[PDB]
């Protein structure tokens, strides 16, 4: 579909990514996804963490949120390392998260936040080479609420993979998330997109 | 206010106006005294090695771009163009061998000059004077091993000696060990917070570690675990507290080298740092060797703080009394494998970074301490930081600085705040010089 | 699903409320609750007030949106009120509600308000002992922008109960929100969630 | 701005300089002069009945903790750890013995002593002074019958006098009718209005009712129904206005017992306040049995509101000129059936809390009022507050202040303002007292 | 359904519109107007502009957003231009703002801009006379994010027609938007709603 | 800053500080200076044609109600209430005979009377002076060929002579073609420059186009479309700049008729004033005809900017130093076929509306040199506008005003700042006028 030297401003990344949606539509498989995210932002937003990675994180998962370096659109010379990992987390360190967060100690947990999120755009595809691997894309509004007048929006586009696991269920095996915003004005991005 | 009579620090640095962390019109003056006056952080030479390479950095309120020259200089200017003031440049790195203006099209060259006006001779003819319409610069440029930073203030000490006693403790790891690189692009967030309640924190904050971080300390299982919620006291002589003539001071845990890094990079760490000191005993000797494995938290006055051996490199930008931007990089030693290099990357942003999970324990200390002000019945209190006043020394035998020799204390506390108010009473540097005079004697008394 | 016991984060409430979407899955009821949102989001939108109480409010309904107060999350001997009621509403205090919004003499009301609703994350869920009531659940951010250059964004989760009414219409018949933000930034709470 | 010359109030409170609902710098002089000076809602036994219980304030722009002690008094302190100035309790209730830092973990007293500190033996040895280091304590705090104000000026007058005339007319419905309890949480929502404008409005304006809440009136069907549109004035002699020494001040609708309460709960209401009514004839006389069972629409000076009967109690409390964050509690009497009370909470709710019908047709009015008083050519214009004046009487027989005996006036606009103007214009309550010397007769003038 | 002699606050044009949708539900239409929006979404998401016209947009396209003066409820005199274009574009002036994105001398393009788009409450519906025409009624957010710190986002809803072109491809021959914010508070409203 | 010595504009208008784009003490100093002294713009008689049609404006921060008389004429009011200070009208337009308060139902007249208060009778009685209860009217509202302006002094010079030389350019479309015609509603956006960023940019910027709008240009296909990217310097009597006692200034760029609409209106547009220019020949001779179809980029000082002939009309409304509510408007001639007129209207917005390409080139160009003038080493710095400085005339014998003839310089700039400077550093239009005396000798120095 996409021609990146006639388009010429998406990315070699971005052209990739749409053909592998624009191609095959499996209605059910979009519904599919739909309700595995959808359970997923429900149990995120209950802050039911443990129940989230018993039944949504695959233990061979990347999960991964980057920011981008802000360069030249004609840049071609700077070759230094482009972006920085927000997240980078194996499975343990997705746990080490969670722990964090339940922890009877974590004070900035009290009173107890308030998590509300928005899933929408869904988009779901079977991967070519390996039949049990399904790319699903989808886009977050997630909003938090703290202490009375904090409020932070965080808005997202995820490219994830999901794969069945044990007992059958979709897990997600990746997230990547190239967060939009390069300052971010949300005191921190410790939620998880 | 009046800023030449008005006691914001306390004689010894025992204590300091709460209104300090939100007053607007001291914020104001402190872009003058503080943020014009003092070396800032710039970027690292790992950041722009090649000629032409340029980043952009904040020095206080201002944008400057940071240029590596032909001849392997670095020169710093203003991003802001000379003709009717528009931001220069909008990224945040690249390389150049100029910047051209988007408003009108004056092109000025990576050494600041205005190199080109479009159509000048049918506009200007020769009547415009190019040679004086270059970049405005900042003055002073210096290299800390590699750490760049900048200063407006043409009359400044050089950095080596503004660095003061703080550059015997910090040569081990970015001398003797061959050298730190600094790896970017950093991560940028904004808090509710004054720029000196984070940079009081990393110069002299011990006592909180094991309350303020009892769930990072549990949950992440670090070298430092056990401090968690309070349950244990490090060891007699865990540690010491150090500050100096200009600002700059710093924390030591003894052998700390993994430092805030979670148990999967402990082994790995130990191992490398334990090698490298048993390499550096014959050239250094051994207590800077061991310095050199041991976890400083340091501040660089005014607003650039670090942990060694954790690898946390951050710059407090100032916004205003209540809003600061945060920038975090990770720093790595050169000679360590690429694999080390890109894990503990990772694990600085990981723990300290934009979703830091040690760094978000520490934004509701930072941001309503700052907040708390600007509320009228706390404008007029005192911020007490006595602990273990009267037990420091000077001049001691093996650790120079101001000294208290314990892990934790309040000693870099009272260093820093005694030459911020010497600062902003000042109004330049012969003034500071002059208010500075019995430094070392101001923070030992009682000892 | 949840143990709140492990899952320490998780009110007794909310590990309720999952159970109910997890086990059952019915596509087509998906689809059903969709549709009715969104048209009612649609008549709101609108300002078809009249409409909306006429299509899609049952006359036994109870309209509940709460303000809880923030206490510890260790908290256990303060047993007073724990939240108030922003709208406790039945059927003609919502009527009264509506001709309030209609009256012209509602100055507040000139020049005309604009709403836009998005809502998403839609699951339902016929209920085990009454099969003729439906459980929905769904997500809404709601924008209102008036007088130029007012702008109010609300965040809220739904939990709603929907039951056949007359002329086999499905109505709501109960609402429950917990409001996210303890103290409101957007003026007043004067829209329909 | 010269505070003790300039003329923000003219003489008998007849108008006011629109720049007081916008300026910032009168803004930071009210914190000092009306806010420290004055007293100001904290809470109700009721919410905090048992030992340890506790909730969070505010008292002006400064957050208090308001803690019952063991001995049944109630103490309240800033919200702020007396070490580095964190906030220390981030919740709005609950029940402790103490308040712990989470950023250094010192630990506090439900009584205000600093009780605890983290390794205070290995740390501060015998140094620290921990009986000089307790919570910053509120200098006054007293009971009117049951219902907790306080005041950071220890020279105030007591609460009962600071009530002054006020008083009298409260009493009924305080004391007399068995008690009052508050229903909390309160709901809370920030307004764009600086805290003067529903200040002033619920002090003394019946005159907005029929326009304002036109809509409300026809939709809610309350008894108060016919003044929709301004379709009718009320009767003769339904009414008075009354103020006072210190500026508070209300309205007194007779008989109206059931409010603003919709139609559903006017019989039960009207029922109830008839029966206690009877009771009280004999115990307080006809006039005073009448004022419990009439609606008053009352100011605490400076930032506390009440619709007693309809049972709204609101706190405005100042954000900055422009802003002010709105408590809304319900009042409810001790002895109602607890299913009457249940509804009458969410009645108060419904019409006057966050998404209160009522209290939304006021957002405009007094945003764009607020707003306007920041506006070039509107700073220097007069608000008027002339309704009624030459026609007000002091020491009455029958009804004691400064008195209108009308429904619809402007007195209580004017003791508001006249004791706000002396306040601003006063370095001290003693100077408060020597400008308000003559306080009645100013009021009076031209009758 | 809606009278609006009753319901005071609906225009005509808003009763018609709803009207369109209530009749007539079409399950599979719903599915196929999702992913046509969610696809163009994409498209837009990513910058590939030249794709979107290539593939969403009609050679007869009318492509219109107005911003409506404020006015009194109870106004029946004044007849002045009720509303002006912020956008009306024919393809040929959709092409050109899109060469305009392009143009390497575009400096407000660089760095890149970061866009997410939000596309909820998907209504639709064939015309009752061209029963090649489809209706489609949807509401979006759209973050933009650019230069570090500056952050706007866009709310509206989106009137629709729909109808097959070349190939086949349903292409968007009609887009109508009534802003909803009177005075903008995003810099400018240079972005594809 | 004491305003009466503070150099912020060279002599000449050479160079300007920075801070005049950031410093908000500067802001409040202009709304006294600059926008309650000068001619502002308000609407067009197109607007509001007839008896009781009435629009809502801004006049620096303060909103105005501007209304048609029964008697033909327009009056402008403040947009206040003189009760409480509620805002009256809180729409855009409408039509009616009065309007009334929604707070307690005051009703005003068209007029500004106040003609009504709820129960005068029974509340008032014969006590309210509404004959002093008018709302407060602008002092000075005058037409310049249907579009209405006014001015909060009653001192300033007449509308014709305050437009001093600028008139002469601006007749031959505004009155010559047979009138114009604004065609509303207006966008509006806010942008976070300060309002001279704009203005200064519309009033004397020929330069920036080729280079700022390199992309519109080259997409648009406009008749200036060789300009893009600087890829031509205009031909040699392209243009001229010229500028005025009273700081109102503009571009002249000789046939430019179609403006910055794109190829499809070109010919259309090219044809109709050529066609109209050949009539004007006879009427107002050759040159003055040339000027009505040639491309006109002026500010009506202060911040009133138009583009004749692309028919753009705007209003930089200040709201603090780094926000400005842009309002753009199109404007048409009354006699062109109505279909050309909805087309033109369209374009007009196409271009620089909300979202107008062009005017989106211009965005980060304005914001940045406002917010750098913030910027703590910028604010002493000064702007450049020395281009064709020295080659400036006056009195010349065809084009009258101090002029530069070439159509790119700073001509404009330098008018506008010294009638800025001689504003601000004056306290009323006779010191104005005497700070005056010899502008356009100050301007043409070096000539
Ligand atoms: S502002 Fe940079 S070239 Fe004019
Ligand atoms: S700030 Fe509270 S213990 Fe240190
Ligand atoms: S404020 Fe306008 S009638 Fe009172
Ligand atoms: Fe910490
Ligand atoms: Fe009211
Ligand atoms: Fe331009």
């Amino acid at each position: 579909m996409i021609n990146i030297q006639e388009d010429k401003l998406v990315s070699a990344h971005d052209a990739e990514e749409i053909l592998r949606f624009f191609n095959c539509h499996d209605s059910a498989l979009q519904q599919e996804a739909t309700t595995l995210l959808t359970q997923e932002a429900h149990l995120l937003d209950i802050q039911a963490y443990r129940a989230w990675l018993e039944h949504c994180v695959g233990s061979e998962v990347q999960y991964q949120v980057i920011s981008r370096e802000l360069r030249a659109a004609s840049e071609r010379r700077y070759k230094l390392n482009e972006a920085m990992n927000v997240y980078n987390e194996n499975f343990q360190q997705l746990k080490v998260r969670v722990e964090h967060q339940l922890d009877p100690q974590n004070w900035g947990n009290s009173p107890k936040l308030r998590f509300t999120r928005f899933i929408t755009n869904v988009q779901a595809a079977m991967d070519v080479n390996d039949k049990e691997l399904l790319h699903i894309r989808s886009n977050v509004i997630l909003h938090r609420a703290r202490r009375g007048n904090q409020v932070d929006v965080f808005y997202a586009a995820r490219e994830d993979k999901w794969k069945r696991g044990e007992g059958g269920v979709r897990k997600l095996v990746q997230r990547f998330v190239d967060y939009p915003e390069r300052i971010l004005q949300t005191h921190n991005l410790m939620v998880f997109l | 206010m009046n800023y030449n009579n008005k006691i914001l620090v306390s004689e010894s640095g025992l204590s300091q106006k709460h209104l300090i962390h939100g007053d607007e019109e001291l914020f104001q003056h402190e872009l003058k005294t503080i943020f014009a006056r003092n070396w800032l952080f710039l970027t690292h030479d790992s950041l722009i090695p090649a000629p032409g390479d340029y980043v952009t950095a904040k020095m206080g309120i201002d944008e400057v771009i940071v240029s590596r020259q032909n001849d392997g200089s670095i020169r710093a200017f203003l991003n802001v163009c000379r003709h009717r003031g528009k931001t220069l440049v909008s990224v945040e790195a690249g390389n150049a061998k100029g910047f051209v203006c988007s408003y009108h099209g004056w092109g000025f060259g990576s050494n600041g000059e205005l190199q080109s006006v479009p159509f000048e001779k049918d506009l200007y003819g020769e009547s415009l004077n190019k040679k004086c319409l270059g970049l405005k610069e900042v003055a002073r440029v210096e290299s800390f091993h590699g750490f760049i930073y900048g200063c407006f203030d043409q009359e400044a000490p050089p950095l080596m000696d503004y660095l003061g006693d703080a550059a015997w403790y910090l040569e081990p790891m970015f001398k003797h060990s061959g050298g730190l690189e600094l790896v970017g692009p950093p991560g940028k967030v904004v808090i509710k917070a004054n720029w000196k309640a984070p940079a009081e924190n990393f110069v002299g904050d011990a006592y909180h570690v094991g309350w303020t971080h009892a769930s990072s300390l549990r949950s992440g299982e670090s070298i430092f675990s056990s401090l968690a919620g309070n349950a244990a006291l490090p060891p007699e002589g865990a540690g010491l507290q150090m500050t100096s003539k200009y600002g700059s001071g710093m924390g030591v845990l003894w052998d700390g080298y993994s430092g805030v890094h979670s148990a999967d990079l402990v082994p790995e760490l130990m191992a490398f740092g334990g090698a490298k000191q048993e390499r550096l005993n014959k050239e250094i000797g051994d207590v800077r060797a061991r310095i050199y494995r041991s976890h400083l938290n340091c501040t660089v006055f005014p607003n650039n703080s670090m942990l060694t051996c954790s690898g946390v490199f951050k710059v407090w930008n100032p916004i205003d009394a209540n809003t600061t931007e945060v920038w975090t990089y990770a720093i790595v030693e050169k000679d360590m494998p690429e694999d080390l290099k890109r894990r503990l990357a990772d694990s600085v942003q990981r723990t300290f970074g934009p979703a830091g999970f040690w760094e978000s324990d520490d934004n509701d200390n930072m941001e309503t301490a700052s907040q708390n002000g600007k509320k009228y019945q706390s404008r007029d209190s005192d911020l007490l930081s006595n602990l273990g006043f009267g037990e420091d020394v000077y001049g001691d035998a093996v650790y120079p600085g101001v000294v208290g020799k314990s892990a934790i204390g309040e000693t870099s506390y009272r260093g820093f705040y005694r030459a911020y108010q010497a600062h902003v009473s000042s109004s330049n540097w012969a003034e500071f010089e002059h208010a500075s005079s019995t430094w070392h004697t101001e923070l030992t008394k009682t000892t």
